């Protein structure tokens, strides 16, 4: 199936000269945009009336914590494996207790994707991608987050990240 | 929601009906938080239903010509509209 | 046509190389040793070229591992002694070709542990 | 001093990033949080850990309070059964 | 008769059943210096014949386009007139001699 | 999940190759049909012009487009480079590949003038790998540096290259510099060492 | 020339008498999937995830402990010497415990790979 | 052993084109510094030409001076044109670069790579 | 003549671009694109990436088209692997593949008019763009580069209102369209812009290699959605829009007549989408699910070792082409056993339309190249690779 595109008595050669002579064509343009002023603009009040999101929204990371208190991060380099951006380095150790945690876990935020990649592979829910997007920053050095700008970063918005984990969970 | 003559002005102007098609959403959008879904999920051995392993590596090869394949059939004009 | 010629095919200057990463750089052709922590043997069968370790050093600023060696992740991957040692002869490399190590053929018996 | 350490030697020079600024770091040390837990005591010889959740929580292992001797740790909650 | 053949370049061509005749009954002989068993003589001779066949066996054009099973006839002229053109190439570059040269050895094994 | 495919495309592709290696018997050295259904002419790098030109103008076989033309590297080979002609028939709905092998010193011919497509494609494979095509009309870098120096994506470059740049105050120019990169890429050694069976 | 004659999937190679199944397959280069047999331990055939099918022959036997005998076509990829492993790998998993992610042996699990792969 | 011909079949005959670029380059280096305002002298440049046209003066395959003339045509044609900015043409001269030290004393000093 | 070298930084085009021009008084004599000006390296990139961790690499070619780029990639590592998409998956592949188009046309038939100087048509249309982005960001998480379509199917299911609000935006976007139709088709000034602008006959169109609505708006008859059927469009019925006298405007009226078809095809895939699950779950392709990860060690060490490692998809190489919006877009993919591939050459459909600026832009002064290179929907992202 294909569609063709683009292919005189008086009355249309005068119909015509009424078209090109007296434009009556860029007429039907002009009314089109009196149409519109009329109308209501979709602007929204931008820093009162934030725009729609979806608890699915990739944005900063954070560090979920078991709601006992203890980090849900056990190290498992799941996380970087698969970041493509190759952003993430975890190195850990026995934290003391005998217990299997990090001493280092960073992203550098300025070579993240925002792919998800690491909330998905993660399987215990300890990395998320928070719906964050008001981080910008004045420097270079408040964007290579370490594991105290996520860890308490993720003791923030836990209260409004694991609404959209219980949202999406099945999902997911 | 706007005074009538006002619309009949973008109506009138616009040459369409324009109550009827909003570019502004305002019961048009489903409501968030949709009730939680259910996603839908013997004999099942790997070895039967094996696609990476299925393929094979490739195959290496009077008479009358032989195109490459039947020549492809000319399509025909739009039923419902054949000139736009 | 068909002109003669007898050079080692240098390229050394079709390649682009930086002289100091052509010249003081030694590849070392070898089969690559099997993880002793797995029995697989699929990834001791082709031979690879990596290059010299040069320095991996701290980003003062985060703790990173930074380093100035360019070609430091490269290994590249032949099929035999006699295809590696023509590439690095053609890209003016020195090489250090290590033979492969099969293991030799040990004799396994179950019934051996049953004499006594 | 985080809770993994990393505090400056005064001399150290890696101190100025911090003029007219500060540091970074979080109040809440999960090695004492989860010592604030009660031993999760236990009936059974074997025991779960969905880390209190299904799918929302960690992978299920199995522990196995057998000996009062040692409370079973969850790998990943730190979370010790009392038998 | 037909306006104009849908592409925009190629156009109406009046006396479509003589123009091909002559195109394909030269291409019917460029062939024929071509050695004997030559796969190129012997196919391309074994086309330019049928379609020439049915260049005079049917007299309307919309007609003989489906039988050509070409686009319009001005196409199947576009592609007559080409082929002569491989023809008289192909007489040059003798396609039909033996390998110029086998693989160096290992050339084509992709698992390398 | 055993992807649903046609036996009549496989042999139907299958005979062409046979009609293409009976038609040229001097130049194409192996024909096969892959398993993806998918049909391969491999050619003598001197027959680029002459079995480009019989497919473009062959009424039983008009390849009319070039979809593209690239080298795969393959380092172990003699001949490294691999430049893959993929053709298409909008007349016969089906799709070729002529691929031919070229070595760093031995320039293949440019098929410019049967397909004028391939000069811009043709462009980018000097630029990139550093094969040479023969009588090809302004070959020059298309996708490089205006000094860049080294083809890159030889599996012979580094993947982060030798020089970067940055803005020198003292100069006010942008200059280049050797590359010294703040965290080495991690080379992951992600393959494993049990083999699947075929 | 006591090399006996023994068929891998029919390359046909011809080994010494007294090579195990397993070993046969190695000359021809195929792995048989393997635990509790390594080279320089004793054979004990705990595991039997390596059951092979030999030709027009009833059972499955060990890799690891049945010296090949004279003319024996070895069928290491079968319908049948894949369930002999799709179902052996079903019971080493059943009793394990899911802690990969703290198991260091990550990614150097060969009972990982052998399920992620027969 | 046989090889086919890039462009040139003897050394010899190459070499025609390598003082056949030589001069065109040599020809150049004057526009080129008045044209991208570039701050070199003439002489000065005049001779980095002669250096790199030296640094490859010890192949003997003709293939490969084959080759390099065009990749070195090819730069002319830039630089005759303006394609290329100063940035570009300035490179040529490791302004900011601290060229590396050569002696052993002088390395072992500073930096465990060799 | 005068080279005037048109700006890379000139707000028309995608930005991207030089140009050096010949200036023959005011008409321009030659052109030279210099395209190379966002050339990151993402083929060579790729090669050191696993096949999963390579996806994203596809949303960012040709970033106007996010989805279908991915399409591609994901019918060729589909195709190596011999499995293929469960069918509730292609049909939403078809569904989001139509949104693109849909948001491409916008993207290309607004920005050519903003070059031209037409202002209105973008910003009308573009709070229509914002409705389909939110699409995206409900069904994948990102408003761009969503990364939902891949190997094996899409990443997650479909929302649970997301079928009923894209019925609202395709029932009402039909009047967006004409509106935009009737302030450009008629205009006196949009057709003298447009008409026997850069026009390309049929067999030219061809041996360069054109290859999209370049090649359909002279006339030629080919789609590659009705030609070499993938996924299920084989199932969803609709009219090729091929054009005569290809210039602009007949390459214009198509681009519109393809958003006016896409929501044709919309209309169907929702009407007609299959229960089911989105992924193929072989787990050695797609990922295990998380409570099955979860609570069953076969699906732990699946996704351990999928996300950790790879596919390792079988060896062999496919070039598998898809109808992007733009024109076909291919991917090379040649596959040693390894979980990372070892090539992956993206045709771009634009580094052959960018070629043919030359001889389509020929006796045609310096605003005819703004109109001209606006018709070849080029975004240097594809280009460059
Ligand atoms: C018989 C009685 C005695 C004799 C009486 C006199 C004889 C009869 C006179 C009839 C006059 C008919 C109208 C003639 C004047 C109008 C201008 C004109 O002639 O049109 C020229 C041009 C036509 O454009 P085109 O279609 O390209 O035609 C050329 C084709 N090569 O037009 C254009 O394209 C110009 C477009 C420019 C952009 C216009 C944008 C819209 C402007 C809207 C303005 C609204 C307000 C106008 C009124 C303002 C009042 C102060
Ligand atoms: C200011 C801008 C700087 C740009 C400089 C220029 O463009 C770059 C360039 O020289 S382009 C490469 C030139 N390189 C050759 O042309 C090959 C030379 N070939 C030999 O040198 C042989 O070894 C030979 C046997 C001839 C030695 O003989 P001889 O010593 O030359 O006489
Ligand atoms: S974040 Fe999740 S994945 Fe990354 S290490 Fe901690 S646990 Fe493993
Ligand atoms: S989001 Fe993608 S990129 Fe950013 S960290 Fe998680 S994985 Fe790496
Ligand atoms: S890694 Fe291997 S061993 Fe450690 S748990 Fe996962 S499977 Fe069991
Ligand atoms: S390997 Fe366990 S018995 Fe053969
Ligand atoms: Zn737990």
């Amino acid at each position: 199936t294909y569609k063709y595109v683009n292919k005189v008595d008086m009355k249309s050669a005068t119909d015509n000269a009424a078209r090109i002579l007296m434009w009556t064509e860029l007429i039907r343009g002009l009314g089109m945009t009196l149409s519109y002023l009329f109308r209501e603009p979709a602007t929204i009040n931008y820093p009162f009336e934030k725009g729609p999101l979806s608890p699915r929204f990739r944005g900063e990371h954070a560090l979920r914590r078991y709601p006992s208190g203890e980090e849900r991060c056990i190290a498992c380099k799941l996380c970087e494996a698969i970041c493509p951006a190759q952003a993430i380095t975890i190195e850990a150790e026995p934290r003391a207790d005998g217990s299997r945690r990090t001493t280092r876990y960073d992203i550098d935020m300025t070579k993240c994707i925002y792919c998800g990649f690491c909330q998905e592979a993660c399987p215990v829910d300890a990395i998320v991608e928070g719906p964050n997007f008001e981080f910008s920053t004045e420097t270079h050095e408040e964007l290579l987050y370490n594991k105290e700008k996520l860890l308490n970063n993720g003791d923030k918005w836990e209260a409004e990240i694991a609404a959209n984990i219980q949202a999406d969970y099945l999902y997911r | 929601s706007a005074t009538r003559v006002i619309q009949k002005l973008r109506n009138w102007a616009s040459g369409q009906d324009l109550q009827a098609k909003l570019q502004l959403r305002y019961q048009e959008i489903a409501k968030r938080t949709q009730p939680p879904p259910k996603l839908p999920v013997s004999n099942n051995y790997y070895c039967t239903r094996d696609g990476r392993r299925e393929v094979v590596p490739p195959s290496i090869i009077e008479k009358k010509a032989v195109t490459p394949a039947p020549p492809m059939k000319r399509w025909e004009l739009s039923k419902d509209q054949p000139y736009l | 046509q068909l002109i003669t010629v007898d050079e080692k095919l240098d390229i050394t200057t079709l390649t682009g190389v930086p002289e100091e990463h052509i010249k003081t750089r030694k590849v070392r052709i070898f089969v690559p040793a099997r993880n002793n922590m797995q029995s697989g043997v699929n990834n001791t069968k082709k031979w690879k070229m990596e290059f010299d370790t040069r320095e991996r050093w701290e980003n003062p600023l985060m703790g990173w591992a930074s380093t100035a060696d360019p070609l430091s992740n490269m290994v590249l991957t032949f099929s035999a002694k006699e295809d590696a040692i023509a590439f690095a002869e053609k890209n003016g490399w020195s090489y250090d070709v290590e033979e492969k190590k099969v293991p030799k053929p040990k004799s396994k018996s179950y019934g051996a542990n049953f004499s006594w | 001093i985080t809770h993994t350490g990393q505090v400056y030697d005064e001399k150290d020079y890696r101190r100025v990033r911090f003029v007219d600024r500060q540091k970074e770091v979080n109040e809440n040390f999960a090695i004492d949080l989860i010592a604030q837990q009660p031993v999760n005591e236990v009936e059974h010889r074997i025991i779960a850990c969905d880390g209190g959740g299904g799918a929302l929580g960690h992978p299920k292992v199995y522990i196995n309070l057998d000996k009062e001797t040692k409370t079973g740790t969850c790998g990943y909650c730190g979370l010790q059964f009392k038998q | 008769l037909k306006k104009t053949t849908g592409l925009v370049g190629l156009a109406v061509c009046d006396t479509p059943h003589e123009r091909l005749t002559i195109l394909y009954t030269k291409t019917l002989d460029i062939l024929k210096h071509f050695p004997k068993h030559a796969a190129y003589r012997k196919y391309t001779e074994q086309i330019t014949n049928e379609k020439l066949d049915m260049v005079k066996a049917e007299p309307d054009v919309k007609k003989l386009e489906a039988l050509l099973q070409g686009g319009e006839v001005e196409e199947v002229i576009l592609q007559a007139e080409k082929e002569l053109s491989l023809a008289r190439k192909m007489l040059k570059w003798k396609p039909w001699e033996p390998l110029v040269e086998e693989p160096p050895a290992n050339q084509w094994k992709w698992p390398i | 999940t055993v992807r649903p495919r046609s036996d009549v495309t496989h042999k139907q592709l299958s005979a062409f190759g046979e009609y293409v290696a009976e038609i040229l018997p001097k130049y194409v050295q192996q024909v096969q049909v892959s398993c993806l259904d998918e049909l391969e002419i491999c050619i003598h790098p001197d027959g680029v012009i002459p079995t480009l030109t019989f497919l473009r103008d062959h009424t039983n076989a008009q390849f009319k487009s070039l979809a593209d033309l690239t080298a795969v590297d393959v380092p172990t080979r003699q001949n490294r480079f691999e430049i893959v002609y993929n053709l298409l028939s909008l007349r016969f709905n089906s799709r070729i590949r002529v691929k031919t092998y070229a070595d760093e010193l031995t320039p293949i011919d440019s098929i410019v003038s049967v397909h004028i497509a391939a000069n811009w494609y043709e462009r980018e494979v000097w630029d990139m790998f550093g094969v040479f095509f023969f009588n090809h009309p302004d070959l020059r870098r298309i996708l490089t540096d205006y000094g860049f120096e080294g083809h890159p994506f030889r599996k012979d470059f580094p993947l982060t290259g030798y020089v970067e740049l940055r803005y020198d105050d003292e100069v006010k120019r942008v200059v280049a510099e050797p590359v010294e990169l703040a965290q080495e890429f991690r080379k992951f050694d992600l393959n494993s060492p049990w083999e699947a069976f075929p | 020339s006591n090399l006996i004659e023994v068929f891998v999937d029919g390359q046909s190679v011809m080994v010494e008498p007294g090579t195990t199944v397993l070993q046969a397959c190695e000359k021809v280069g195929m792995q048989i999937p393997r635990f509790c047999y390594h080279e320089r331990l004793s054979v004990a055939g705990n595991c039997r995830m390596c059951l092979v099918e030999i030709e027009k022959a009833p059972k499955v036997v060990a890799a690891c402990a049945m010296p090949v005998m004279k003319g024996w076509n070895i069928l290491t990829n079968s319908e049948k010497s894949k369930k002999a492993r799709e179902g052996v790998m079903e019971f080493l998993l059943a009793n394990h415990p899911l802690d990969c992610p703290i198991c260091d042996q990550g990614g150097e699990c060969d009972l990982q790979d052998q399920s992620m792969m027969f | 052993t046989s090889v086919k011909p890039i462009f040139s079949r003897d050394l010899n005959e190459a070499k025609r084109r390598v003082r056949e670029l030589y001069r065109a380059w040599y020809r150049e280096v004057p526009n080129t510094v008045h044209l991208m305002q570039l701050d070199i002298t003439v002489k000065q440049g005049r001779d980095k030409v002669r250096e790199m046209f030296m640094k490859n003066a010890h192949v003997t395959d003709p293939r490969v001076v084959d080759l390099l003339v065009i990749k070195g045509k090819m730069e002319l044609q830039e630089t005759i044109k303006v394609w290329k900015q100063r940035t570009h043409v300035m490179r040529f001269f490791h302004e900011t670069e601290t060229p590396r030290p050569k002696d052993f004393l002088s390395k072992f000093y500073m930096g465990h790579d060799p | 003549n005068m080279t005037l070298n048109f700006g890379p930084q000139h707000p028309a085009a995608h930005g991207v671009l030089r140009l050096v021009l010949e200036l023959s008084g005011e008409m321009v004599r030659k052109c030279d694109p210099h395209i190379g000006l966002l050339h990151r390296g993402t083929e060579k990139l790729i090669e050191y990436k696993t096949y999963l961790q390579a996806l994203p690499y596809f949303d960012r070619l040709d970033y106007v088209s996010m989805m279908c780029n991915e399409q591609a990639y994901s019918i060729a590592v589909e195709k190596l692997l011999n499995i293929q998409p469960p069918p509730r998956a292609q049909w939403i592949r078809v569904l989001f593949g139509e949104i693109t188009r849909i948001l491409n046309h916008i993207m290309a038939v607004t920005t050519h008019a903003l070059d031209i100087g037409a202002m209105t048509p973008f910003f009308w249309m573009f709070e229509e763009r914002e409705k389909m982005f939110e699409f995206y960001e409900r069904v994948s998480g990102a408003r761009m580069h969503a990364a939902y379509i891949r190997p094996g199917g899409v990443h997650q299911d479909l929302p649970l209102g997301l079928l009923d609000d894209i019925y609202e935006f395709s029932k009402n976007f039909s009047l967006r369209i004409d509106e935009v139709e009737e302030m450009l088709t008629n205009n006196r000034i949009w057709r003298n812009r447009t008409v026997d602008i850069g026009v390309v006959t049929a067999e030219d169109a061809l041996n360069y290699g054109f290859s999209g609505v370049m090649l359909r708006g002279s006339g030629i008859q080919w789609d590659l959605r009705k030609t070499q059927p993938y996924d299920v469009y084989d199932q969803v019925e609709f009219d090729v829009p091929i054009g005569s006298r290809g210039d602009c405007y007949d390459r214009y009226l198509c681009r519109v007549e393809e958003m006016r078809q896409s929501l044709r095809i919309i209309e169907q895939c929702l009407n007609k989408m299959p229960p089911g699950e989105i992924k193929v779950d072989d787990a050695k392709v797609s990922p295990p699910k998380r409570a099955e990860m979860k609570t069953s060690m076969e699906s732990l060490i699946h996704h351990f070792k999928l996300y950790t490692e790879g596919y390792q998809v079988p060896p062999g190489a496919t070039y598998t082409a898809i109808e992007a919006p733009k024109g076909e877009f291919g991917v090379y993919l040649v596959s040693d056993g390894s979980s990372r591939p070892y090539r992956c050459k993206i045709k771009a459909p634009g580094f052959a339309h960018l070629a043919g600026l030359d001889k389509m832009s020929k006796g045609h002064m310096l605003a005819d190249v703004v109109a001209i290179i606006g018709t070849q929907d080029i975004v240097f992202g594809e280009i460059d690779r």
